[PDB]
RNA sequence: GCUCGCCGGAAGACCAAGGGUUCCUGUCCAACGUUAAUCGGGGCAGGGUGAGUCGACCCCUAAGGCGAGGCCGAAAGGCG
RNA sequence: UAAGGUGAUAUGAACCGUUAUAACCGGCGAUUUCCGAAUGGGGAAACCCAGUGUGUUUCGACACACUAUCAUUAACUGAAUCCAUAGGUUAAUGAGGCGAACCGGGGGAACUGAAACAUCUAAGUACCCCGAGGAAAAGAAAUCAACCGAGAUUCCCCCAGUAGCGGCGAGCGAACGGGGAGCAGCCCAGAGCCUGAAUCAGUGUGUGUGUUAGUGGAAGCGUCUGGAAAGGCGCGCGAUACAGGGUGACAGCCCCGUACACAAAAAUGCACAUGCUGUGAGCUCGAUGAGUAGGGCGGGACACGUGGUAUCCUGUCUGAAUAUGGGGGGACCAUCCUCCAAGGCUAAAUACUCCUGACUGACCGAUAGUGAACCAGUACCGUGAGGGAAAGGCGAAAAGAAC
């Protein structure tokens, strides 16, 4: 959800916008689809939180 | 020998279907009607 | 390679049937569970993109989720599909 | 203004309940509170797998009408009336019921 | 609608009256030929459509109208 | 499950128009069933359905609609 | 503004915040699927098939942004051809679809009113087509007047149901002018000096004022009655403030609210001041509305139907002058007076209301008020356009099936 750092080197930043859609929701979605740890707040934790990044990644230059 | 009307589904579209109605003026007028009376079947071929 | 990484929405449903365990106990070929687009032409290749396992032949089918669902509101059901894939050495997908 | 607040305690001047000592747990939609001790009523509820306690029924909380509610002296165990002003921050009492006009 | 331009000519309503006054719709028409010009400025022989009578004002300023008024506002040649 | 009866160029079995969960299994009877409902073209849940070669589809297209250029009709609309 | 919140049926687990990055309210922005103007190209609406460049890739393929059409302005290349133009191409500017009413130009009935019907009326309505603006239409005289002059346009009340028109039949009906509502006049047919002029549309800044957050701001207690009071009784207290609506039965004073008090991140309507972009003064000397005015006839339009018919429009034949020249002054002539066509733009009184934010009703209360008070334009029916139900109702509290 929150972070201390905005928007410096946005190139790694990006580059977590990667394994966001190689691991991250894959395992997310897989392991909430499995009933596993019954949290129902962890399928939650992506909405609100990426969009605070793409945001920044809509402004990437000069960084 | 038969009676009413034929159920074929080529038919069901070729006089009635959206792109039959939306390339004439006034088949855009029942598209309109419909939204002005706020009936959700604004397609009736199915 | 090939593809967009965000074709990979893929694989995010354990099978349904208590036989996802016993399949390579009887045979070569393994069971999975798809979306309502099982992505026929990435599929061989996604299972290295999302596991690093391989496969030497795969099938995919529709399982049609059927209609009655509330009987005046007549609610939505959705389709699903199913995979069968097969393995060379391993077991576990 | 608010007059009530959960800050700290109050007294119920209301319907079913009054002269009664309590303090807010939630405020509802349109104006309406639940306060805590508040006499509740009895209810059945329906078999769930949920802990409802020894024997039958749960004795659940019912919520109250907030018009006839008032802040709670502590001295006397009787009704405050002081007022409240404050700019950009939490409310602070402003104690104006001095009989000070004409 | 036919092409007009320096004479302005539509399409108009009229009647026609009996010996008892009896009424008869009638509809008056422009009609309409294409002529050859030179200009010069367009190194090509330039070629025109209007109404009858429209010559005979064209000719009236030359080649002014052709160059202007008669293009600027109606249909290329 | 066994008779007996009837169709047998059909009252057998496919292709087509069309229909779409009716297939295999448990469970239920508020409503259906021209008489009971234990049964299901019924209500609620489960199980299974994998073709480049068969049907779409697609390459070539008839009759033909639409139509760049282009030419008509106050105008909806005309023709190619 | 702040201690509340995570839409509802819809509960149950659970989570965010109570101190600044929790919702919430006010402003300004981000991202905005596939189809639809819908715009690579194709199509059965949410479908199918492609290319160029960039990235990499044993070259298959996907992403990334990109590729509809036409006009207008500026230019590069250009078919017969020469010069040109059509096509091709880049930048700029415009058009494209949908809505309630008003409104501009164009098309356009029958039934009906004439106690029948034929000119007249119905009616340039109903309805359709192309399209424009906050209004549109109209305007600063080629108008009327009448020896006395009026004087931009428009709508309301009058002149007047008059002057007049009419198978003189039914019916139709001017203006000029008076009162009142509204109050700035200029350009083009050119271009020189002048040079930002007086002005205006948009916008910023300043102020003043609406509009979109908001916070403060008066007085009633007990007792009996009762399921419960605000009733009764005791008697009180407030007022620049007794409307509307709630709290266990009907409190001015319990609560919401009212009269009253206070202010400016940002946005937007108005007014004055004024920068910025565009447009534009002043002065002098030029120029001056030609297939249409006139001359006839047919028809249409004006209140006015061809009559003792001008005006205004346009179908056709004929067809000017340059100011004592020309239109008009309601057949026609002579004499006088009046205005300057053949080229345009204006603010406001005028028409109308989908819609932003609010306040009320001698307003209805389920056979009434919207088809329509309830997931009603739904069910249901139709080739389809289209048509279109029946079903409103506890309580102080949901305390509702523990068992």
């Amino acid at each position: 959800m929150k972070a201390k750092e905005l928007r410096e080197k946005s190139v790694e930043e990006l580059n977590t916008e990667l394994l966001n859609l190689l691991r991250e929701q894959f395992n997310l979605r897989m392991q909430a689809a499995s009933g596993q740890l019954q949290q129902s707040h962890l399928l939650k934790q992506v909405r609100r939180d990426v969009a605070r990044v793409k945001t920044l990644l809509n402004e990437k230059a000069g960084a | 020998m038969k009676r009413t009307f034929q159920p074929s589904v080529l038919k069901r579209n070729r006089s009635h279907g959206f792109r039959a109605r939306m390339a004439t003026k006034n088949g855009r007028q029942v598209l309109a009607r419909r939204r002005a009376k706020g009936r959700a079947r604004l397609t009736v071929s199915k | 390679m090939i593809r967009e990484e965000r074709l990979l929405k893929v694989l995010r449903a354990p099978h349904v049937s208590e036989k996802a365990s016993t399949a390579m106990e009887k045979s070569n070929t393994i069971v999975l569970k798809v979306a309502k687009d099982a992505t026929k032409a990435e599929i061989k290749a996604a299972v290295q993109k999302l596991f690093e396992v391989e496969v030497e032949v795969v099938n995919t089918l529709v399982v049609k989720g059927k209609v009655k669902r509330h009987g005046q509101r007549i609610g939505r059901r959705s389709d699903w599909k199913k995979a069968y894939v097969t393995l060379k050495e391993g077991q576990n997908l | 203004a608010a007059k009530i607040r959960r800050d700290d305690e109050v007294i119920v001047l209301t319907g079913k309940d009054k002269g009664k000592r309590g303090k807010v747990k939630n405020v509802l939609s349109s104006g309406k509170v639940i306060v805590e001790g508040i006499n509740l009523v009895k209810k059945h509820q329906k078999p769930v797998p949920a802990l409802n306690q020894p024997g039958g029924i749960v004795e659940k909380e019912a919520a109250i009408q907030v018009s006839n509610v008032a802040i709670f002296n502590a001295a006397t165990g009787k009704a405050d009336r002081v007022g409240f002003r404050f700019e950009d921050g939490k409310k602070v009492r402003f104690f104006k019921s001095n009989s000070e006009t004409i | 609608s036919r092409v007009c331009q320096v004479t302005g000519k539509r399409p108009v309503t009229g009647n026609n009256r009996s010996h008892a006054l009896n009424a008869t719709k009638r509809r008056f028409l422009p009609n309409l030929h294409s002529h050859r010009f030179w200009v010069e400025s367009e190194k090509r022989f330039v070629t025109l459509r209007v109404s009858a009578k429209g010559m005979r004002v064209i000719d009236k300023k030359g080649i002014d109208t052709v160059l202007a008024e008669l293009r600027a506002r109606g249909e290329k040649y």
